[PDB]
């Protein structure tokens, strides 16, 4: 394999797809033979030579491993850099790119463990995809929300609430000053609360809160469904009700469904929030699986206006947040960006920080993510001693106090506590929230 | 405890099944929302029936269900309503 | 515990106490620093469904002082005091609006 | 969590969904507290208590860990057996079953590593699905 | 037959479908042999054994008679309990279940008379059905109607009124304080009044009455039609007009049409009222036919938000009201409930008490049915000395005066007269009504 | 009631719908008052007189009881003849007619028991209905089958056979010389055999058997389904496969679905076999319910080419066979025909004799039904000592030997045994069959 | 005979004379006995098409005395005297709203 597939002097083309694999070889296997094997197994390599191979240009569709480097301070662990020709892949298909790259190599025997760290999508390939149905700039335009991160809240409990009780909790959150509320990942269409009821009462909760406050409100209606026909039936009803935004679980529901939906979202002008349910199955362990950075990149292509990214490794997160927001991201290994990536004017995806955050985290989250982000306060809103609405106001005052102090030149890391304490003096809602949750 | 209930507990213990119990108030019963009672960790017939009598007296005015438990498979082999509020 | 009063809000900074001239200036200082172009907008109503407000004069493109914007806010205040007045910023590199905060309420 | 979600004397219903998880707890974390945590994180468990929870029957939609056993000949590694009510899931949806069971627990911090080993689908749930378009017997016939 | 089909030692599985039959065996035929034959003739039983039978597992699809008991205080009458395997049935089909159980046995010669008393639907089977489009809880939410039974009224005369005069009657009834009005069972699309005209004028009556009162009003528009395509045409137009509710005669129109329509209702958020026209052909006689309780259970599976139940044997009616409302119903023979029945979170159906009731019945009806019912006053509303609107007010005051009295702790059986008499002192409409109809 | 609704001097119009009811009045209630009440409660009759009644012509829509007679040789039992105006009914709707006539009266309290014996459909009404998709005459043309009754067979066992083994049984039955095979009533789409597989394998059995024999073969594919959309899906696939015929259970599936399907059948040239599953719930008991004759007439309007009628009270059956076959049927009480009935050139429905019949019945069945019938041999075919195909040949020879003997002038009642015995001499298949089943 | 007046209603008990404090307490006693949780809602208008009214504080979950609800109605009256005030109740076992009756009209 090494004579053919390990090509350490090959310099990749701008049209190539590039993959970075972290691997451990089995004891006895050298790293070079292992890297060559990854290149073969992810492209053309096979145990026997057949006559039909002589009917084709074999060299043409061949994955080349062009660089192998040892991982610093970790024994028997290497990065392989593999280049794939543009002819390998179906245009506009995330499904095909995965099936091609990650379809076989992970079950390869001479490798102890394999983890895909980064993919470079060549511009020639990027142009075949739709991208996000709207992206960051268009989303802010459609909702009239500028100069601050957007605020969210997941309704709790996860299961149990009637459609009407659900809408009540939604309404109270939204009137309080949140931009969004969301369905929980596992809320689909259970016996306690059927989807079309929940859609109907939530639509009405949005109207009341939008009429009260006079700001655009929305709620990420979960359109994730058992079939593509059910999914479209739900998305279509959310359009009928004049809902700005819907959500989908791209990993559990899969890429084919997600791409279908993102096309529909473009055509019907509905924003698309993407939940990353089931990601830690694939992306948690360092030694094996697919790093989330890659799945983020795929989703930007597949389509999604928002994407959950977690709360804050710090540098790795800041890396893939750039990958999903920026147009040109220079390769930087400190942030885990292996390849320089250009997006050829494909719009960015908003990151959503979510889970286990309360008002004291606010100055930190503003400093980390900036204005192009959604922040989500599930228990942070509903857990307030006075209820959803004063809970939401407390977050909204906290956020706007931070943004203002950031713009005024105050350091949000050193002065962050004082900024909140100051806004607590004129906001009783916030002062209550600052008493309940301990300072971080 | 009635004779019919004792006969069932006798039958289950002879077959080597464990005796389980769950209660529900009048409201929860209607939604089929049960709550597990203090577990009877015995095989001896005298000790099991003594704990069952103690269980029914604790949950007066509540629906009490008796459960036959296969401990190998962790499955319910038997379910019978043994008390009702009135 | 207290119940939240029903109050109409006007997007960013509308949950803070109304901005003093010194506070407005500091926000404009930020915009000059980022290289955004300030624009003063006004409207009789603030309906969420409506995207556009009427533009007061023209955006201040080569804006070096915050006072230059404050003077245009003061002018629009006397001309349309019955109106809501808003300050909007523009990123010519990202080619989009980046700032939009209320300054005057009728 | 252990007082609520670890229920070692609970005997599952024929209508329950059952999950077997192989897990390693982080050093210091006991296995029972870790198993209880898997049950909570895969069902309802959350860092704060909200008022809206009192508007619903909380016990009803609760994942119970009913058995914890150590893996034979492997240190700091345990099987947790978790029962889920049939009310948790959308009918005919594999997507929902996954999102519900494997959607959050794997990113849980007190667990070093988690692997889902087996699921018991209750017959009441099986009947909501189509199954194979033809199956083995029909395929050989065709 | 007895050796194979009569299995007294058999314990029924939780997946089994259970049927309770009341039978009289023809003189000479013993009860055991006759019970086994009911099990045979309703499952597989046939006069000859053919070669094809040996190509299949025979025991598998066989109905077992596991209990026979003589009916107390009745000669030559027996209950036979029969278990059927889950495999026998097409999923989500009431039609198939009836065809399978009641398809042949009733014409069996060795039985003098057969009556199907109860069916246990196993949870495995229940889950294959949609159930009611909305159910009790969702319906109160959709209508904002809490803590009292809902009031209805049937427009008299049955035939004859023009569509405009019809709407006039409707409007006056609804403006007086009824929640609903309803089309008569046989009102469909005759020459004197075409359906589409009626729907149009009724919709205008609802709008006017709703705006005047500020409460949600409805009218059960009869969409029962000669074909499924006609039915859907009517249902669709009722949705177009923004009507909250429609009615259907399930027994005359059939189960297939009913199941079609309940699926449509779920998809379009319309509430489905079910009228039990033709039921006493099947369920009146004690000795022969199908008891209504069984048809009610079947309807809860097929789908329907409301179902007519009658007015008030008492204990029998209180029995099947629980079967159509609750989630879990224990076996209680005094109330005619033969098997314990779990609905596995399928929503309840609102019982509709109708027929020859007036203000004086009101306290008894509230004690009997409670808050989750529809009470229907045809002549009780229109027969008022002052006309429809004060007629309605009289009923509505009577109802709310009872509900208040019940909650205040007063005994609606001993004090029921005094409760109305007291409410007559401040309501002139009610005082008039109390004078026309004599106290019961 | 008697003054208004009991009109003994009334002569019924030709446009009137006429109904014959058998009733027992509760002790105390006289027959005349009870007859008037049947007329009232089935038309307009109500407990109170409301103001809206005066906005309409009351006499117009009123059912008149024009004749009452005591049933001969029965105490406390009377026939009441009731006339209904044509205006009362929606055109082309069986559903409406039933809802109107049988909707309420059966639950009337002053009547001990009610049975609807006959209905006269007026020609004006008959013309609004499609009738059978094809009728007797067209059906013989489509199948090239003249001068003999058609032979059928139901595949046993009822449940259990795989779709392929099912088709095998079908094929062997048809190749032996039967015209039709049929799905069992409860065969729909269970787990052991899904409908679409069955339709596919049955279609191949028909092709093979048709090519071998050179005669048109068919199988009544059961398209009875949980919804109308499912039913149409099955019907449509049967057409795709080029199947001549389908079956439906009209009483379980309902009239709306049946009317839908018969319209579809007309439009697509498919023949419609109708199975009367669940009929003995309604029509067994003499004292209460609806006699089958009425349901048969209703089916002829709704549509169906074949209808199960039973095998052989004799004169009653010979009565309604005429009602379903002929154009004009004179009133003959001995044969249970209450009213003279004209079909105004609506085509006849083929009666289907089925159930526990074998070769020895063949001569009697030919004398009773004649050439326009379907004779069905379930166990008579499959129960043959040599299997399905010679089993079929045995029946077919028996049939053609009878039909020949009938035409030759021989008396099929006196000579019926000798006719078969003679045909056994040259047909070994038949001789075997004559030995297994004993002579009747 | 008399013609019925045209009048706006507000669902349960609105056809009765306006409930006195003693009558309101009597209804709360019923809710406590039934184990429903009282909630006070207020709204400026009363449109049938709208599902929601603004929650006054939070539902009284550990409610034992009716006086506890009346005190919260008294407070909501002083703060929102121009609004319609309603008493809602919750069954947490049936997981639905069970009560909803008006207590104040402006």
């Amino acid at each position: 394999y090494k004579l053919t597939y390990y090509t350490p002097d090959y310099t990749p083309k701008d049209t190539d797809l590039l993959a970075a694999f972290r691997f451990s070889p089995q004891p006895g296997v050298p790293a070079d033979e292992a890297g060559a094997a990854i290149a073969a197994e992810s492209s053309t390599g096979t145990w026997t030579t057949v006559w039909t191979d002589l009917l084709t240009d074999m060299d043409r569709y061949k994955g080349k491993c062009y660089h192998i480097e040892p991982v610093q301070g970790e024994e028997n662990s290497y990065f392989a850099f593999i280049a794939y020709p543009l002819d390998l892949f179906e245009e506009g298909s995330v499904t095909n790119i995965l099936t091609s790259i990650v379809g076989n190599v992970f079950g390869f025997k001479a490798i102890r463990s394999l983890r895909l760290e980064d993919i470079r999508f060549p511009v020639a390939l990027v142009k075949t995809f739709q991208g996000p149905p709207h992206g960051i700039q268009v989303e802010r335009d459609l909702l009239n929300k500028y100069g601050r991160p957007m605020l969210g809240c997941t309704i709790k409990p996860k299961l149990g609430l009637s459609a009407k009780n659900y809408g009540r909790a939604v309404y109270e959150c939204l009137r309080g000053g949140l931009d969004f509320t969301k369905d929980d990942e596992n809320i689909n269409s259970q016996p306690f609360q059927r989807w079309r009821d929940r859609f109907l009462f939530v639509a009405d909760a949005i109207h009341k809160s939008q009429a009260e406050t006079g700001e655009i409100k929305g709620h990420y209606l979960n359109v994730t469904a058992p079939t593509c026909e059910e999914m479209m039936k739900r998305a279509e009803f959310a359009k009928e009700l004049g809902m700005p935004i819907i959500m989908h679980d791209f990993l559990t529901a899969g890429f084919t469904a997600n791409t279908t939906l993102a096309k529909w979202c473009r055509d019907n002008g509905v924003l698309l929030h993407i939940h990353r349910a089931m990601h830690a199955v694939i992306d948690r362990q360092r030694n094996h699986g697919i790093h989330f950075r890659v799945l983020a990149k795929c989703l930007r292509l597949s389509g999604g206006d928002h994407l959950h990214s977690g709360t804050v490794d710090k540098a790795s997160t800041l890396g893939f947040v750039d990958l999903m927001r920026e147009d040109h991201i220079e390769a930087d290994r400190s942030r885990g960006v292996f390849f320089t990536q250009d997006w050829a004017s494909m719009p960015g995806v908003l990151p959503v920080a979510s889970g286990g955050i309360h008002v004291w985290h606010m100055p930190a989250l503003v400093e980390i993510f900036g204005d192009d982000s959604v922040l989500q306060f599930g228990g942070g809103t509903l857990g307030h001693p006075w209820g959803n609405a004063p809970g939401a106001t407390a977050n909204r005052v906290a956020l706007e106090a931070c943004v203002q102090a950031r713009n005024e030149g105050r350091d949000l890391y050193r002065e962050g506590g004082d900024i909140l304490r100051e806004a607590g003096k004129w906001s009783p809602e916030l002062a209550a929230a600052l008493d309940l949750w301990k300072e971080i | 405890l009635s004779s019919e209930v004792i006969t069932q507990v006798r039958s289950l213990l002879n077959q080597g099944y464990r005796i389980g119990t769950e209660h529900a108030d009048k409201r929860r019963f209607r939604t089929s929302s049960w709550q597990p009672c203090a577990p009877i960790q015995s095989t001896n017939e005298r000790q099991v029936l003594s704990e069952l009598e103690n269980c029914l007296s604790e949950h007066e005015g509540e629906y009490v269900r008796l459960l036959g438990i296969d401990t190998n498979t962790r499955s319910r082999v038997f379910e019978a309503l043994i008390q009702r509020p009135d | 515990m207290k119940t939240l009063p029903k109050e109409r809000r006007f997007e960013t900074f509308s949950y803070l106490p109304p901005l003093s001239d010194r506070q407005i200036a500091a926000q404009i200082e930020y915009m000059i620093e980022q290289g955004f172009h300030p624009l003063i907008e006004f409207n009789e109503h603030s309906n969420p469904e409506e995207f556009y407000w009427t533009m007061w004069k023209l955006p201040l493109f080569d804006c070096k002082s915050p006072q230059q914007v404050l003077d245009e806010v003061r002018e629009c205040r006397s001309e349309y005091g019955d109106c809501y007045i808003r300050v909007a910023g523009f990123d010519n590199i990202k080619q989009c609006q980046t700032v939009s905060f209320i300054v005057h309420r009728p």
